[PDB]
RNA sequence: GCAGUCAAGCGUUAGCGACAUUGCUUUUGAUUCUUCGAUGUCGGCUCUUCCUAUCAUACCGAAGCAGAAUUCGGUAAGCGUUGGAUUGUUCACCCACUAAUAGGGAGUCUGGGUUUAGACCGUCGUGAGACAGGUUAGUUCCUACUGAU
RNA sequence: AGAACUGGCGAUGCGGGAUGAACCGAACGUAGAGUUAAGGUGCCGGAAUACACGCUCAUCAGACACACAAAAGGUGUUAGUUCAUCUAGACAGCCGGACGGUGGCCAUGGAAGUCGGAAUCCGCUAAGGAGUGUGUAACAACUCACCGGCCGAAUGAACUA
């Protein structure tokens, strides 16, 4: 889905997630088995727990895999925005090892199922359950750092803009401290901090306003320093590829005063080497 | 010990009956032929019949004058390099054979009980191979006479591994590489601590790149250029030991530097970042290269090779003056460096991402070629010393060979079965000898890349190999606390 | 079990010779439908396997950089790296990811219980 | 939506006056609660609690020593660096696995009263040429389930462990006709193609194959493990 | 699990060993289209009774919980936990609606089947004979509770 | 699993162990007197709701074929070992110092100690960490590591039962 994926359900660590799993099996399964019951009823219920705490990992893993975004072919903006802000790269590695993880504890469950309905004694399906145990543990307990990246990135997320580039937006842009997040804050029944200082509004803040009978919304973004294109920060890369990307004319802004100590000359420069963006 | 099938009744029924005969004196097919240099020049035709191939070396030789031999190559799908003639309009080309043939290595030698402790490094003296000098876990390095197979003075004065340790290129001062923190001299004969161990460096030392001999001006004895964990470069003055300018642009370990023909130091970094660092720009970067995925693991260039000869060619006659030897050197230089007309020594840059990058720091950043087709990280990459060639070791078992200019794939050896470290080149550019973490040593023959011969005996982890400049002798030593030594 | 000479002995070593042989059958081996196989033979196939298939898979990043590293309070990622260099060839590789992207641009009864094959151990 | 303004509503709100109190009060309270919890948490959980105590006690204990040691102020080449890294057998005198239940007996026909049927309960390996012959004559049955082809396999060197294909078994004890059977009975000896590995004896003539011994008992583990006879 | 690693402590006091720790443990959300000889009678209807290792309702608690809504630790058995579906076995999966449609034991009217009925196809044998399958036919007031004199 | 060896039941009554075919005692005719083994002396249950040294708060303690879920853990209790603080003022409580080069060096829009990371210096003293935390765009703002102003006599740390 689009327009603030925050539903995702915000996972706990994977010892947290592999704790609450281990009680919810032990909870909703049968724990009184005795050597004196036939072999074939253990045997079930062996095969069921084990079935069971199989069936609920596969169904963490897979609501987990269907809550994100789908940054694949989502959009080429809300694509490099997702990129910059938490390197499209390593998530999408860390996509990949959650969904080889989970063929892995599926592959597990299988075999150990498979396994499960040939032993004899009750000490030896005992012990095949805690090894299947003791194997899906394993092959969480890698995922740690994965799942609390993950979960980063999802606070991060949630909290993310939420706009349409194909509908109808003007956005306002130019030097840092210039007044910019003053005229957004004014312009817009929006709430933004108007501070003095070169990174008030670090994050995209989305304003809306009414206008002609018809909506009209807005971004905001500190701007661009020099920049030669090869030395860009996240923030400022950010205001780039929303630059590209976006729609009709964003309004650049250029403090012609004292403040904003950059010669005038810098700034009709900056612009000029933005050009192509025009 | 597992038996190859045996030949059926069918086979040996086939191989019963005699078949054709190689005399071929008779009815000698006639073809139109064209020649054209290798490199840039294009080209006396004639149509010729199956003649023999000395016969046609020879015609060429009257056509520019020199008398020089040419090796010879046509269709460069074919990919052919009277036997030949008779596979058929057939291109011909021609490049110097360089007649000093490196006889290959095949017969073992007798172990050295020396310093006992497994070895990190080793390198031929370019005045001549009846001398050589390894390095090991223990704090001092040894010389051996290659002649007698013995060991030489003992380098007393360090007091931890000596990482790297290598002639000069005039052969007059060894340096080695002390692991924590220094550096010291050592001239062939001194069999001490030559004045006080270069020191005040805060990590341990990662290679050595010594100042080319075509370069050093008559008189002055050649800089030393030192990389370390700390990711700085210094440059020593080998008379006065002192350091006139530091580089600590690389944010991380230097992996290796190299210094090249034109006086700019190329070296990799961990910070997957490539720095030209320069002497005449008074130690400061004139270009930076980033394109490797992971960190840069080896650097090396088309004209490496030249430097580290230092005038001494195959024959190993020693210059009477430094200016004389000078104008050896930068003669040489020019040779291998101005193959293709202009002098443009090539780079090439190790990742370890199975890819290597193929670079020109002489021209435009962007680069030349993406050489990638490894599986594992490349260990070692070594310019050929002809320079039409390039190879590579890999922890993937295999050993991969690559056009020395347009960057196309050659071919891949496979002989080794475990993790393939660094590697040596023939004097001849003809045979390549290997060495791997297999208690195995191999060379392979690059006319027709099939494996020449085998040369175990090693205990095992033989880390690294050596080839004599002259060629007589190949050294090799691995963690056995043992050097073994192989000749032809 | 009792000690010998026995097992700690070699046993099954190949000769060095043999596997560039094997190597060459292996790439020259081919079969027809009429041609079926009755005993495969027991070969270190690994060895004669991985031919020259140079694909070189993409780079192991999270080596260069952890997760933790990427994206979080502790984060070391100030700035992209591989970044476009210019504007101009940014702008133009935006334009037509746009493109392409546009390019690209209650229910009736659930299945039948009779489906149970092939399901249904 | 909205990225981290609240934040900036903390900021221009402050910390409600009770916050801080309440934080202060709870944290000052935080071992009294601990202290009862003791107490508290009984079976299934009081267990743990003492184990997630003692975990954090030798935590406590080795990052203080840590501490302590810092107060108080195998040569590898240069590109290994930086890298991570009395013939008798290794377990002698096995379990004796008796000649019992093991052969597990299933009753066939309508009327059970001809069984004569045998099944072995134990994890075998027999490769391609297994060919199940017909069902009449399945004097013994090794369920397909309970056969593996690849074992785990390790040795005193690096402490890698790559799974590698099963090539044979040469000398099962206690009556080797389970060696006959294929039958794995941890204690076996069995040939692994250790190729992976690529150790080459001396003469040059690499190594692909070596007999390694079953340590762990696939009869009650899902993964058969061994050790390399180096 | 195996083989180590650090080593709180016990040590013949050279060895052990709690907790952590490395290698099995398609890096690009690809699709494995995999679901591998359970030889045993149980399976499903209704109602009651008991447990909490509790699904909803109830209780309060920790969360990038701003709301809607969502993730989870704990108290709590008071009241609820419905309806269709296969059989070419139902050792089980699908989806109507609800806030949820929680897990078990104490067996106790109905249908497979657990057994000699009689027969058949193929297996096996010189044959009686029985099966690696399988189909047809089937029959199994004494005491305690609820009302009254 | 297996061997030799000892006792009881086997073939067995009697007191106690709620009761147990293997437990403790115990030499089995019919009665009387007095002393005991085993169990006890709040009632069933015949005998002190006897003396004396201490422990035990337990949400079902404890009186349990002694067998192991049993290793630690409790800001729960009682008693002991070792090492230092000491009237050159014992621990804990209220107040100030917490410097100067310095805003270290490389990373760079900000890392002034508390987003990255190598050592952590020298000047300086009663004492100062290129920093323990709380919090800031940037210091800034507050605490202790460590010291002093008042107090005012034993205190802190690791182990054992
Ligand atoms: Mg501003």
């Amino acid at each position: 889905m689009q327009l603030s994926w925050k539903d995702i359900p915000t996972v706990a660590p994977a010892n947290d997630l592999l704790d609450i799993v281990l009680n919810r099996t032990q909870r909703k399964t049968p724990t009184v088995i005795r050597p004196g019951f036939k072999i074939t009823r253990i045997r079930a219920f062996y095969m069921r727990k084990v079935k069971y705490t199989g069936e609920g990992f596969v169904e963490k893993f897979e609501d987990i895999l269907k809550g994100f975004p789908n940054i694949n072919d989502v959009h080429p903006f809300h694509r490099d925005l997702m990129d910059t802000l938490y390197e499209k790269n390593h998530y999408k590695i860390s996509l990949a090892a959650i969904s080889r993880a989970k063929s892995l504890v599926e592959q597990v469950a299988r075999d150990y199922v498979r396994l499960l309905k040939f032993g004899q004694s009750l000490f030896q399906c005992k012990q095949l359950k805690r090894a299947a145990l003791g194997r899906m543990a394993t092959i969480v307990k890698k995922l740690r750092d994965p799942l609390a990246y993950l979960e980063q990135v999802r606070q991060h997320i949630g909290r993310l803009p939420s706009i349409d580039p194909n509908t109808r937006t003007l956005l306002i842009c130019g030097y840092p401290n210039v007044g910019k997040s003053s005229f957004l804050r004014c312009i817009t029944k929006s709430d933004v901090d108007v501070q003095p200082y070169a990174f008030t509004t670090k994050s995209l803040y989305v304003g809306h306003f009414d206008y002609k009978y018809l909506r009209f919304q807005a971004i905001d973004t500190p701007g661009i320093l020099d920049r030669p294109t090869e030395e860009m920060n996240n923030i400022e890369m950010q205001s780039i590829y929303a630059i590209a990307h976006l729609r009709s004319c964003v309004l650049y802004f250029m403090d012609l005063s004292e403040q904003c100590g950059f010669t005038i000359e810098a700034q009709v420069k900056l612009f000029h080497s933005i050009k192509p963006l025009f | 010990s597992t038996l190859i099938p045996p030949p059926s009744k069918k086979q040996k029924k086939e191989a019963q009956l005699p078949r054709e005969v190689a005399i071929i004196p008779k009815d000698l097919p006639n073809v139109s032929i064209k020649f054209q240099a290798l490199d840039t020049g294009d080209n006396a035709l004639r149509v010729p019949g199956a003649i023999s191939e000395k016969q046609l070396e020879e015609l060429l030789n009257q056509l520019n004058g020199t008398s020089v031999p040419y090796t010879f190559s046509c269709t460069i799908k074919a990919s052919d390099p009277y036997s030949s003639l008779i596979k058929p309009q057939i291109t011909l080309l021609y490049t110097p054979r360089a007649v000093f043939k490196v006889k290959p290595v095949t017969r073992s030698s007798s172990a050295i009980a020396g310093h006992g402790s497994t070895i990190l490094c080793s390198a031929f003296a370019p005045h001549t191979s009846s001398r050589m000098v390894t390095g090991a876990g223990d704090n001092t390095a040894r010389i051996w006479d290659c002649d007698t197979q013995t060991p030489m003075h003992t380098l007393k004065g360090h007091y931890n591994w000596v990482l790297c340790v290598s002639w000069s290129p005039d052969g007059e001062v060894i340096a080695t590489g002390s692991m924590d923190n220094t550096i010291r001299l050592w001239d062939p004969k001194s069999g001490q601590c030559l004045g006080d161990a270069l020191r005040g460096h805060s990590k341990w030392i990662t290679s050595l790149s010594w100042e080319p001999i075509h370069l050093v001006k008559p008189g002055s004895k050649p800089r030393l250029a030192s990389s370390s964990k700390d990711g700085t470069i210094k440059i020593w003055d080998t008379v006065s030991r002192v350091c006139q300018y530091t580089m600590s642009g690389h944010t991380n370990s230097v992996s290796c530097v190299k210094w090249g023909g034109q006086g700019l130091l190329y070296s990799g970094s961990h910070d997957r970042t490539v720095r030209v660092w320069d002497i005449n720009s008074q130690g400061r970067c004139i270009n930076i290269l980033k394109s490797h995925a992971h960190w840069v693991n080896h650097l090396s260039l088309s004209t490496d090779y030249a430097l580290r000869i230092g005038a001494f060619d195959h024959t190993g006659k020693k210059p009477s003056t430094p200016e004389e030897a000078q104008k050896k050197a930068l003669e040489n230089y020019e040779k291998i460096c101005k193959k293709n007309g202009n002098s443009e020594e090539m780079m090439v840059t190790a990742s370890d991402d199975y890819t290597m990058f193929l670079w020109n720091p002489l021209k435009s950043t962007k680069p030349i070629a993406r050489m990638t087709g490894h599986q594992k990280l490349v260990n070692h990459v070594a310019f050929s010393p002809d320079g039409r060639y390039i190879v590579s070791a890999s922890f993937d078992n295999s050993i991969k060979l690559w056009d020395g200019r347009d960057g196309k794939f050659i071919s891949t050896f496979r002989g080794h079965v475990a993790s393939v470290y660094q590697v040596a080149w023939s004097s001849d550019c003809r045979l390549l000898v290997s060495c791997s973490k297999d208690t195995t040593l191999k060379v392979w023959d690059v006319r027709t890349r099939k494996l020449s011969v085998d040369l175990p005996g090693h205990k095992d982890e033989v880390y690294t190999v050596d080839w004599s400049v002259d060629g007589k002798r190949v050294c090799s030593g691995g963690k056995d606390k043992m050097v073994r030594l192989w000749t032809h | 079990v009792q000690p010998d000479r026995r097992w700690f002995g070699n046993t099954r070593v190949i000769s060095q010779d043999a596997l560039q042989h094997f190597r060459s059958a292996l790439g020259e081996t081919q079969k027809d439908t009429y041609q079926v196989l009755l005993r495969r033979n027991k070969l270190p196939m690994s060895l004669l396997e991985e031919k020259d298939a140079d694909e070189s898979p993409k780079a192991r990043i999270l080596d260069t950089e952890s997760y933790a590293d990427a994206f979080g309070p502790k984060a070391q990622r100030k700035r992209p790296r591989l970044a476009a260099s210019n504007l101009e060839d940014l702008v133009k590789a935006t334009n037509e990811d746009i493109t392409k992207y546009e390019e690209k641009q209650w229910t009736s009864a659930a299945k039948e219980a009779i489906f149970s094959k092939g399901q249904s151990k | 939506p909205q990225n981290d303004y609240i934040e900036r509503h903390i900021k221009q709100h402050g910390k409600r006056l009770d916050h801080e109190e309440r934080k202060r009060k709870r944290e000052a309270r935080e071992s009294h609660k601990i202290s009862e919890r003791a107490q508290k948490l009984t079976g299934w959980k009081g267990k743990q609690f003492a184990k997630k105590r003692y975990a954090e006690k030798v935590s406590m204990r080795k990052k203080i020593k840590a501490h302590e040691q810092s107060k108080v102020k195998d040569a590898l080449p240069t590109y290994l660096l930086d890298r991570e890294q009395k013939f008798s057998v290794p377990l002698p005198k096995v379990r004796g696995i008796s000649e019992e239940e093991m052969f597990k007996v299933i009753k066939t026909g309508k009327s059970r009263s001809k069984s004569w049927k045998r099944m072995i309960t134990k994890h075998t390996f027999v490769g391609e040429g297994f060919t199940r012959r017909p069902v009449k004559m399945e004097r013994i049955i090794r369920p397909s389930a309970l056969r593996q082809k690849k074992a785990n396999v390790t040795h005193p060197e690096l402490g890698v462990t790559v799974f590698l294909p099963i090539l044979a078994v040469k000398k099962n004890p206690q009556s080797p006709m389970y060696t006959q059977l294929g039958v794995l009975t941890k204690g076996t000896i069995i040939e692994v193609n250790v190729s992976e590995l690529g150790m080459v004896t001396a003469g040059g003539k690499v190594v692909w194959g070596k007999y390694a011994q079953v340590t762990n008992e696939p009869d009650r583990d899902g993964c058969v493990n061994a050790v390399l006879l180096v």
